[PDB]
RNA sequence: CGCGACCUCAGAUCAGACGUGGCGACCCGCUGAAUUUAAGCAUAUUAGUCAGCGGAGGAAAAGAAACUAACCAGGAUUCCCUCAGUAACGGCGAGUGAACAGGGAAGAGCCCAGCGCCGAAUCCCCGCCCCGCGGCGGGGCGCGGGAAAUGUGGCGUACGGAAG
């Protein structure tokens, strides 16, 4: 199969093939609006991994993410606390730019249901990735057996509740030694069940 | 003439308008009636001919809803107002067929392996 | 400030605490609600046993409690397929299957093997159209005499 | 000067009627209204009034409505049928 | 004002209706607790908000 | 062809009409600012029947939503008379007063008689 | 120059759908203080808490190991008891502070892409006919249209799988 071959061409990043592709488009992709639909996945390969079937209702939207920290969005500096909180400058945002990515696709396009994403170039200035969607109301989907969870109403907007696999990273769960902090469904629930007085009727 | 809503049902279209004027009439002079300032007789009359263009006036309704529904039964697509309105969300849910569809693959499990009506001894 | 002698003691109350109390009134009605959607299971698995699927004999790990013997997640695929019975037919007749468990030695996988021997003997297996039985079944006058086993299937005595 | 005398002034209004929540908050000029803000598509609500939340909710208006919703919950959101004539 | 909208009169119209004392057989009724109009509104005293 | 101006334009398009495969509401509302809706009742204030007994005009409190249009056309249809001129004025109360003046052919106390105000 | 393709990107009151706003006790994602404590105070504490923003559901989230262990080994998640005010953190001050094993409540497992085989074996929509449903579904009929080889469906997924 040539996804094999499509799949390590993509990991030779650093190789004058890829080096050309990767400024032609990240070119190409500059001169468009933050937030437009690509007619096809840019890696119809890496897509195929994420879920994105070549089927109708499979939608995909290109959107840039400007790239960067988070400077703290404070008058002047002006932190009026303590010196811990006097950060302004050198912060970041708890979610990755593709999450970001994910959620400003996922509003704009608030009918539709963001499956996944991948990354398609990065200039100093922007990081680009395009975002696969799915309408849960095209019978293509809604009459498929496979895909008919997204097509549920517990899945409405998983990228602004990080449930895509982009949100999942910045929570922080995941088995093992390593995440103890979010113990039970997430951080907050860890924090919850530790931070309870349990008192008992008779104790 | 006490209007009731089953000697209203049987009878025709236009039949059910001359009767609707025919109480409409009947109620702006019961208004004038009051303004002119007299007939407490009169006044208890308003309100009944009120309900019976009421009465009337929905028949008429009734009778139209029977047969736009019956209209648009075989129909793909029936006007928003016919579809069946419960919750929004109710609406949106899988239909009777799509809740019930199963892959290939697993109807292939539930024909090689069916879950067994069994029991142990102790 | 401390009086005289007493013990040195830190209370970790210092957080709002009074938000998150958790209260336990329910105890008597969650046990409530527990035994009757345990009654109503035990009622739909008609002749199946109410505790659920047979469990192998585990030993637990580090060293504290590796004299004691434990019921497991289920059956590991080698305990199986010695004993004989293909892993997506055990589920079927309500026997425990977990791939992730090894056998490191030949004493605790003889053990279950024999185990899932003395299951698959007790275990009256009811025809899937009743009225006609079919070759691989149990016999009809067996069958009137199947019902219910209330506790852990073969509990694992140490 | 800054009394008395400086309230006779007092003769135009920086708010009105605003026409979601009907309550004289609607700023003419900022066309903002204090209470809802009403050329944004969401309710001005927020979570340190808990007084001012539970005066503009579900329960204080009629839910002409969400009240029938309740009553048509309990037999199933039943359709298109009626009770067995005489 | 004597220049008005269409939708403050509206609510001065509605504001003067409002402004009737009880009927004399409200009072007449088997379970009445009202003795006299409470929400009452003089045009010097109480302002009507604007 | 050469690009006579060097502006590219939007090129006109075809765009089609509604044709739709179902009515979005299934029956056309009944109107109902009918001629019995609109004309509620007359006046037979002191100041009203003064009105009719020498301006020749009949005096209605009306549907606050009507034109002075759809009063002459209510007046008319009502009474079988012709309106020379309606003017209108919405009442501090709240309702809309009509002073349907009719035609000189039609005496206003001889018509006021037959609707039944004295 | 013209005509047929394709790609990329426009316009429609185009045919049919879909989203917004509310509630917000519980739940998910961010953002995030200072009172306060330390007998002052800045790190710490309060506290990832209040406020702020977004998104839900009848529960949510989590979830079938890139696990725990170091045993004679256990075996998804969640929850309770215990571990335990413990190991550890900390102007090592004030204070903070989990996990495993163990007993129980419940108990359920699975699916792709890739790899390859099968003539796209696949799916969507319009028109007709016959059932037929206030959860538009079933069966006919058509060089009817379309998506799809820039990869649809079946088999198959680490417990190995396939072919003969």
């Amino acid at each position: 199969g040539a996804y094999k071959y499509i799949q390590e061409l993509w990991r030779k990043k650093q190789s004058d093939v890829m080096r050309f592709l990767l400024r032609v488009r990240c070119w190409q992709y500059r001169q468009l609006s933050a937030l437009h639909r690509a007619p096809r996945p840019t890696r119809p390969d890496k897509a195929r991994r994420l879920g994105y079937k070549a089927k109708q209702g499979y939608v995909i939207y290109r959107i840039r993410v400007r790239r960067g920290g988070r400077k703290r969005p404070v008058p002047k500096g002006a932190t009026y606390g303590k010196p811990v909180h006097h950060g302004v400058n050198q912060l970041k945002f708890a979610r990755s730019l593709q999450s970001v990515a994910e959620e400003r696709a996922g509003r704009h396009c608030g009918a539709l249901r963001v499956l996944n994403s991948y990354w398609v170039g990065e200039d100093s200035t922007y990081k680009f990735f395009e975002v696969i969607l799915i309408d849960p109301f095209h019978k293509a989907i809604r009459r498929n057996p496979d895909t008919q969870w997204i097509t549920k109403p517990v899945h409405k907007h998983r990228e602004m509740r990080g449930l895509t696999s982009a949100g999942r990273k910045s929570r922080g769960l995941g088995k093992g030694h390593k995440f103890h902090h979010t113990i039970g469904g997430s951080r907050r629930a860890a924090w919850r069940r530790r931070n309870t007085l349990q008192l008992h009727r008779y104790r | 003439a006490k209007i009731k809503a089953r000697d209203l049902r049987g009878k025709k279209k236009e039949e059910l308008l001359k009767q609707l004027d025919d109480l409409k009439v009947e109620l702006s002079q019961l208004r004038v009636a009051k303004v002119t300032g007299g007939a407490a007789s009169k006044l208890s009359k308003i309100r009944v001919v009120r309900k019976s263009i009421a009465r009337v006036l929905t028949v008429i309704n009734q009778t139209q809803k029977e047969n736009l529904r019956k209209f648009y039964k075989g129909k793909k697509y029936k006007p928003l107002d016919l579809r069946p309105k419960k919750t929004r969300a109710m609406r949106r849910r899988l239909n009777k067929h799509e809740e019930s569809l199963k892959t290939k693959k697993q109807q292939r499990k539930e024909r090689l392996y069916p879950l067994r009506k069994y029991a142990v001894k102790a | 400030a401390p009086s005289r002698n007493g013990m040195i003691l830190k209370p970790h109350f210092h957080k709002d605490w009074q938000r998150r109390v958790a209260t336990w009134f329910n105890q008597p009605a969650r046990k409530i609600r527990r035994r009757k959607a345990r009654q109503a299971r035990a009622r739909r698995i008609a002749p199946r046993p109410a505790a659920g699927p047979i469990r192998p004999i585990v030993r637990c790990p580090t060293v504290r409690y590796h004299t004691k013997v434990r019921a497991g997640r289920g059956f590991s695929l080698e305990e199986l397929r010695v004993a004989g019975i293909h892993k997506k037919v055990a589920r079927t007749i309500g026997i425990s299957v977990d791939p992730r468990r090894r056998n490191k030695s030949t004493e605790s996988l003889q053990a279950n093997v024999q185990r899932l021997k003395e299951y698959r003997s007790k275990l009256v297996l009811f025809p899937r159209k009743p009225s006609a039985p079919k070759k691989g079944d149990s016999s009809a006058e067996e069958l009137k005499l199947a019902t219910q086993l209330t506790g852990p299937v073969m509990p694992i005595r140490n | 000067t800054k009394g008395t005398s400086s309230f006779g002034k007092r003769r135009n209004k920086t708010h009105t009627l605003c026409r979601r929540c009907g309550s004289k908050a609607y700023h003419l000029q900022k066309s903002t209204c204090g209470k809802c803000g009403y050329p944004a598509k969401r309710k001005r609500k927020y979570n340190w009034s808990a007084k001012a939340k539970r005066r503009n909710t579900t329960g204080t208006g009629r839910m002409r409505h969400l009240k029938i919703v309740y009553r048509r919950f309990r037999h199933g959101f039943r359709e298109g049928t009626t009770p067995k004539p005489k | 004002s004597s220049h008005k909208t269409f939708r403050i009169k509206r609510f001065l119209a509605k504001k003067q209706k409002q402004n009737r004392p009880i009927p004399q057989w409200i009072w007449m009724k088997t379970g009445n607790k009202i003795r006299y109009n409470s929400k009452r509104r003089h045009w010097r005293r109480t302002k009507l908000g604007l | 062809k050469i690009r006579t101006s060097p502006t590219f334009r939007r090129p006109k398009t075809l765009r089609l009409r509604r044709q739709p495969k179902y009515p979005r509401k299934s029956a056309p509302r009944r109107n109902k600012l009918d001629h019995y809706a609109i004309i509620k009742f007359p006046l037979t204030t002191e100041s009203a029947m003064k009105k009719i007994e020498d301006n020749n005009t009949l005096v209605f409190i009306v549907d606050v939503k009507a034109n002075k249009h759809q009063i002459k056309q209510a007046v008319k249809k009502l009474y079988d008379i012709d309106v020379a001129k309606v003017n209108t004025l919405i009442r501090p109360d709240g309702e809309k007063k009509a002073y349907v003046r009719l035609a000189p052919d039609y005496d206003a106390l001889d018509v006021a008689n037959k609707i039944g105000i004295i």
